[PDB]
């Protein structure tokens, strides 16, 4: 005893320190994509 | 970092301790050990 | 073809093919040198087959004895 | 600043010693043993260096001997020692002699495998553990 | 009964040249 609780609390606090980073990272990752909106893709060009 | 955090926090005794099941378990292991060694000795005595 | 002639690679091969010829029905050119050569050759082929299979099985078995007593014990040694 | 981040990541461990402290000593020893164990699992996962001995064993088994007519004359002499017929004990004795001459390739292959590993594990004791 | 490679010494024009054939020995042929 007394180790499962400490192990679980340290890991859960680590994940709760990781959640701010990963939510900021995912929002930043999808937020980068809104800058230029190119037409230089490999699809067919205009006209 | 897990071992570092666990070693930083204390105490060493209260971190993992009894749990009297394992202490009673090893005590029973030793008592059965002495009794069975005695039985092997008695059987050897009877055979010789 | 002046004449119809047949070659064997060695002399025990000549003796074995001529013995097979005599068993098949060729007239000769019980007994002195046969079939000591046949008995030893049959045992010799048995030696070859048994050595092949035993070499394969010891080749299959010695990795088990170098894994169990050395590698696995070294693994549990470095573990605990 | 960006290149100083590596100095910060290095002096974060240099921040607290004041050596001869048991906590840092035991933690350091345990993490060295832990990464040494990581090397023990990543050395294979001497890989080819051992597998060449694993696939060299049939070569050593095929190499010798299978000779010669002396064996035919010698089993005839064995019959001279004991008469007809030829028992299977001569066959057994000869196949014993033929695995007798393969006895030493197995032991020398064990010698080669332990020589293959005797340097691999200590190879990461001279460069990791400098203490 | 017994098959094996064995060489003919003298070979005609229609057959070919010096060659080791695969003989098939049977109790009849």
């Amino acid at each position: 005893p007394r180790l499962r609780e400490e192990m679980e609390r340290i890991v859960t606090t680590h994940i709760r320190e990781r959640e701010g980073r990963t939510k900021e990272q995912v929002m930043l990752l999808i937020d980068i994509e809104l800058a230029y909106m190119n037409t230089n893709h490999e699809d067919f060009i205009g006209f | 970092e897990l071992l570092a955090n666990l070693y930083s926090c204390g105490d060493q005794n209260t971190l993992m301790e009894e749990s009297a099941e394992q202490a009673q378990r090893r005590d029973e292991m030793l008592r059965m050990y002495h009794a069975l060694k005695e039985a092997l000795s008695i059987i050897g005595d009877i055979n010789t | 073809y002046r004449q119809l002639e047949l070659a064997c690679e060695t002399q025990e091969e000549v003796d074995s093919w001529k013995a097979s010829f005599l068993r098949a029905g060729v007239y000769p050119e019980h007994s002195m040198d046969p079939q000591l050569e046949r008995q030893v050759e049959t045992i010799r082929n048995l030696v070859d087959s048994y050595m092949a299979i035993v070499n394969k099985t010891v080749r299959d078995l010695m990795p088990k004895t170098i894994m169990h007593l050395m590698i696995n014990n070294t693994k549990e040694f470095i573990f605990s | 600043q960006s290149q100083l981040l590596s100095i910060e990541k290095e002096v974060e461990e240099y921040k607290n010693f004041r050596p001869d402290d048991p906590a840092r000593k035991t933690k350091a020893l345990l993490q060295m043993v832990q990464q040494f164990a990581v090397d023990f699992e990543k050395r294979i996962e001497g890989a080819r260096i051992n597998r060449i001995f694993h696939e060299r064993f049939p070569f050593e088994l095929v190499k010798m001997e299978f000779d010669e007519k002396e064996l035919r004359r010698e089993i005839s002499y064995a019959i001279k020692n004991i008469g007809l017929f030829t028992p299977d004990m001569a066959f057994e004795t000869i196949v014993k002699k033929q695995v007798k001459k393969i006895r030493e390739p197995c032991l020398k292959c064990v010698d080669m495998v332990i020589s293959e590993l005797i340097s691999t594990v200590r190879q990461c004791t001279k460069k990791l553990q400098q203490y | 009964i017994r098959k094996g490679w064995l060489t003919i010494n003298n070979i005609g024009i229609m057959k070919g040249g010096s060659k080791e054939y695969w003989f098939v020995l049977t109790a009849e042929n």
